């Protein structure tokens, strides 16, 4: 912002050379088993172990992510819903399929005048138009 | 993914602070902390308990510095006339 | 330069009917928004125009405040006063500011903020001076036509809108065509239409009839009532204090002129012109026309009326749909049930034996007696233990001792049903099951259990519209109890 | 400075049968490559069962 100062490139990386050397194992007696060993070059503003740790966190949480339309343009009352349902959904501000396929079935039995065999109905046509609550 | 996550899992009493600071910190104009200077008023503490009209009644004080100290308080979440019960703490009576 | 600022206010003065003062404070405000544009920071600024020369000054605007919020446009009033000592709180402190340069983009905010000056005043007065447009028959040209509306041009910047429903069924407008309809209301909404217009509410009806029959324009035939079904059929109901003038005459006019004219506007819309009765019988059976009506029966406590007719004229009675029935109790106000005459029979032969029925179990009374009471007019146990004595004394065979007997009876019998519908649900149903909703006095659970709602099960089951006629029962409170009921049952 | 594009399966387009076809996103400038390496050389071999 003044014109004193100097920006340069930040080059945040503290590792310069990593090499792995993977190697037969004699340790354990049972053999087919391997060692990794590891050389990094560091600058020295970064532990190795702390480096390793990093690694396998950084690692496991990317496998974190799997180990253990025009109809929606349309309002409520071409869903042919019976005149209770389609007056509650109305009492709510639902007025486009879009709305509705946003609440879930916890959410609409909280509404007045809302029995089980309107949230019945509602569930029915929206399936018959391959739509489901909670999209 | 369920083997190779098994395989890591070895790895895996003054009001405030800010009320024992000087005044000048308050990055002031030079005219607004002298000002406040001739009237003891040293630190911020100090500063928070006086009212705007007994502000105004300082020597040489104007509207524009007063407007000043508003909005350099305001940026630190600080009013003019917040009462400190216990102002100043006996660590500051003895310089 | 000088003189041009003169001569621009009193041109815009004289053609726009405005205030000068008034276009000089939005030229003012304009100006001040063109130049907190010009700034990189948040300012407050004023700007003044003479009122001889057309030049102006622009400030550093300071609102002088209790507590400064805003340090950029706001001073204390300690502060303010250090300036000058004549200022309040709510006035401004100035700072001599370059004044913008008037280049065609101030200029441009200049012209935009005197149009919405004008729609504020010019256009504003034009609506007040048409105060009789605003609720007539106001004439617009079709500039758009949407799916859920058309957008009417009314001249001189006066947009109105038709909402579908406010549209007869069968009409299909193109832009360009003219469209009459009647101003029902006009919103001083800050976005979308302000004016809204009708061709389908009963107030279009009423207005093409003051238009179309000189004697509804000249007061001298009222229109007391309009029931209509939108480009189907409309009933009207006419009344004159000139006993010279016959009102449906004068609304029909010659060979029917004045009634087609008011038709073909409506798209064909058939209507029917009737005479208002101060007599509610005879004015149902006008009502009722072109159907002849053969003997009419007034519940009054029920505030409905079953109308009698030939098994011919049944049809005709109910019409395509029930919709001569549902114009003729849109009219009059009542709930109209039509019956054949041998119908009407069996019905009150029905209600007359569940009547005596009622009175031989619960007043322990002979069948002889309770026909003498059911032949006099008593129909419920609630007539007999409150009307007036002398009514029933009245009654041959009756005895100050026996009507007082009949009266505790009757009394006792209303209290054994009470406590038997208490006692059905209030003293062991709604007492644990419907009680254990939080928030239900023994009150209110007596007031659900006379509905028919004795369990939780039952309330857990109810809409806000089922329960919103309860005396003493908010919507807000109903979808509490009807949340806290579903909770517990379908949630435990 | 540890908060990434933490991914997902956005789709199984499993085409006909015993085939399936799995896309993930969004994943950093450079690991795609290694869990598609990692996935790829543990299914081959570690993976177990019987034949």
């Amino acid at each position: 912002r003044p014109i004193g100062r100097l920006l340069v490139d930040a080059c945040y990386s503290p590792v310069e050379r990593i090499a792995y050397n993977v190697e037969a194992a004699r340790v354990e007696q049972r053999t087919d088993l391997d060692k990794l060993v590891i050389e990094m070059e560091t600058n020295g503003t970064i532990d190795p172990e702390e480096a390793i740790r990093r690694a396998a966190t950084i690692l496991a949480e990317q496998l974190e992510a799997f180990v253990d339309d025009p109809i929606l343009l349309r309002p409520v009352d071409d869903l042919e819903l019976t005149v209770r349902s389609a007056n509650c959904l109305k009492a709510e501000a639902i007025h486009y399929i879009g709305d509705l396929v946003q609440r879930t079935e916890v959410e609409l039995l909280k509404t007045p005048n809302l029995g089980k065999k309107s949230l019945t109905e509602i569930k029915d046509v929206l399936a018959s138009r391959g739509l489901s609550l909670g999209m | 993914a369920t083997i190779l996550a098994e395989q890591l899992e070895a790895f895996v009493p003054e009001f405030d602070p800010i009320l024992l600071r000087p005044v000048d910190d308050l990055e002031l104009t030079v005219r607004s902390a002298n000002c406040l200077k001739a009237e003891a008023i040293h630190y911020i503490g100090d500063l928070v308990q006086r009212t705007e009209v007994e502000l105004l009644k300082t020597p040489n004080l104007g509207k524009k510095s007063l407007t000043e100290i508003k909005d350099v308080l305001a940026s630190r979440g600080l009013s003019l006339g917040m009462r400190l019960e216990n102002w100043p703490p006996a660590s500051i009576a003895d310089e | 330069m000088n003189k041009e600022i003169l001569a621009v206010v009193e041109a815009v003065s004289n053609e726009k009917a405005l205030p000068r003062e008034k276009i000089f404070e939005a030229l003012e405000s304009a100006l001040a928004t063109a130049t907190k544009k010009k700034y990189e920071q948040e300012i407050d600024v004023r700007v003044q125009i003479d009122r001889k020369s057309g030049d102006f000054d622009t400030f550093r605007r300071w609102l002088v405040v209790d507590e400064v919020t805003q340090p950029t446009k706001e001073i204390t009033l300690e502060a303010a006063r250090y300036e000058d000592e004549s200022l309040n709180l709510g006035d401004y402190v100035e700072d001599q500011i370059e004044s913008v340069t008037f280049d065609r983009i101030t200029t441009q905010t200049a012209k935009q903020v005197i149009v919405q000056k004008v729609r504020e005043a010019e256009r504003a007065m034009v609506v007040d001076q048409f105060r009789e447009h605003e609720g007539e028959i106001i004439t617009g040209v079709v500039k758009k036509v949407n799916r859920d509306n058309i957008s009417l041009d009314l001249g001189n910047n006066a947009e109105a809108v038709i909402l579908r429903e406010d549209m007869l069924p069968r009409e299909n407008f193109r832009p360009g065509d003219r469209v009459r309809g009647v101003l029902y209301s006009v919103r001083p909404e800050a976005r979308g239409a302000q004016l809204f217009v009708t061709r389908s509410k009963p107030e279009m009806l009423i207005e093409l009839f003051r238009i179309e029959v000189p004697e509804i324009g000249e007061e001298v035939i009222e229109i007391k009532a309009a029931a209509r079904d939108p480009g189907s059929r409309a009933k009207i109901a006419v009344k004159t204090n000139d006993k010279r003038i016959d009102p449906v005459g004068a609304c029909v006019g010659m060979r029917g002129a004045r009634v087609q004219a008011v038709s073909t506007e409506l798209g064909g819309e058939r209507i029917d012109i009737v005479l208002w009765d101060d007599n509610p019988a005879q004015f149902v059976i006008n009502a009722m026309a072109p159907a002849d009506v053969a003997s009419i029966v007034v519940d009054e406590d029920k505030h409905t009326m079953d109308i009698a007719v030939e098994a011919g004229n049944l049809a005709q009675a109910i019409g395509r749909n029930g919709q001569n029935v549902r114009l003729a109790s849109q009219l009059s106000g009542w709930e109209l049930n039509v019956m054949t005459v041998d119908d009407l029979q069996a019905k009150h032969q029905a209600e007359a034996h569940a009547a005596i029925d009622t009175f031989t179990k619960y007043l322990d009374i002979d069948e002889d007696f309770a026909t003498v009471l059911v032949e006099e007019g008593f129909s419920t146990l609630e007539e007999l233990a409150y009307v007036p004595m002398k009514e029933l004394l009245e009654i041959e065979g009756l005895d100050e001792p026996t009507v007082e007997a009949l009266r505790e009876r009757a009394k006792n019998a209303l209290a054994t049903i009470a406590q038997a519908q208490e006692e059905s649900l209030g003293d062991n149903k709604p007492a644990d099951d419907l009680l254990n909703l939080e928030g239900v006095d023994r009150d209110l659970a007596f007031k659900l259990a006379a509905r028919g709602v004795c369990t939780l099960e039952d309330l857990a089951e109810q809409g806000i519209d089922d329960l919103a006629d309860i005396e003493g029962l908010t919507d807000e409170k109903a979808g509490a109890l009807i949340m806290a009921a579903r909770n517990i049952c379908w949630f435990g | 400075v540890t908060e990434f594009l933490k991914p997902r399966l956005v789709d199984i387009e499993q085409v006909s049968s015993t085939h399936a076809k799995v896309t993930l996103e969004p994943l950093e400038r450079g690991f795609g490559h290694t869990l598609g390496n990692a996935l790829r050389r543990i299914l081959l071999s570690s993976m177990p069962g019987c034949a």
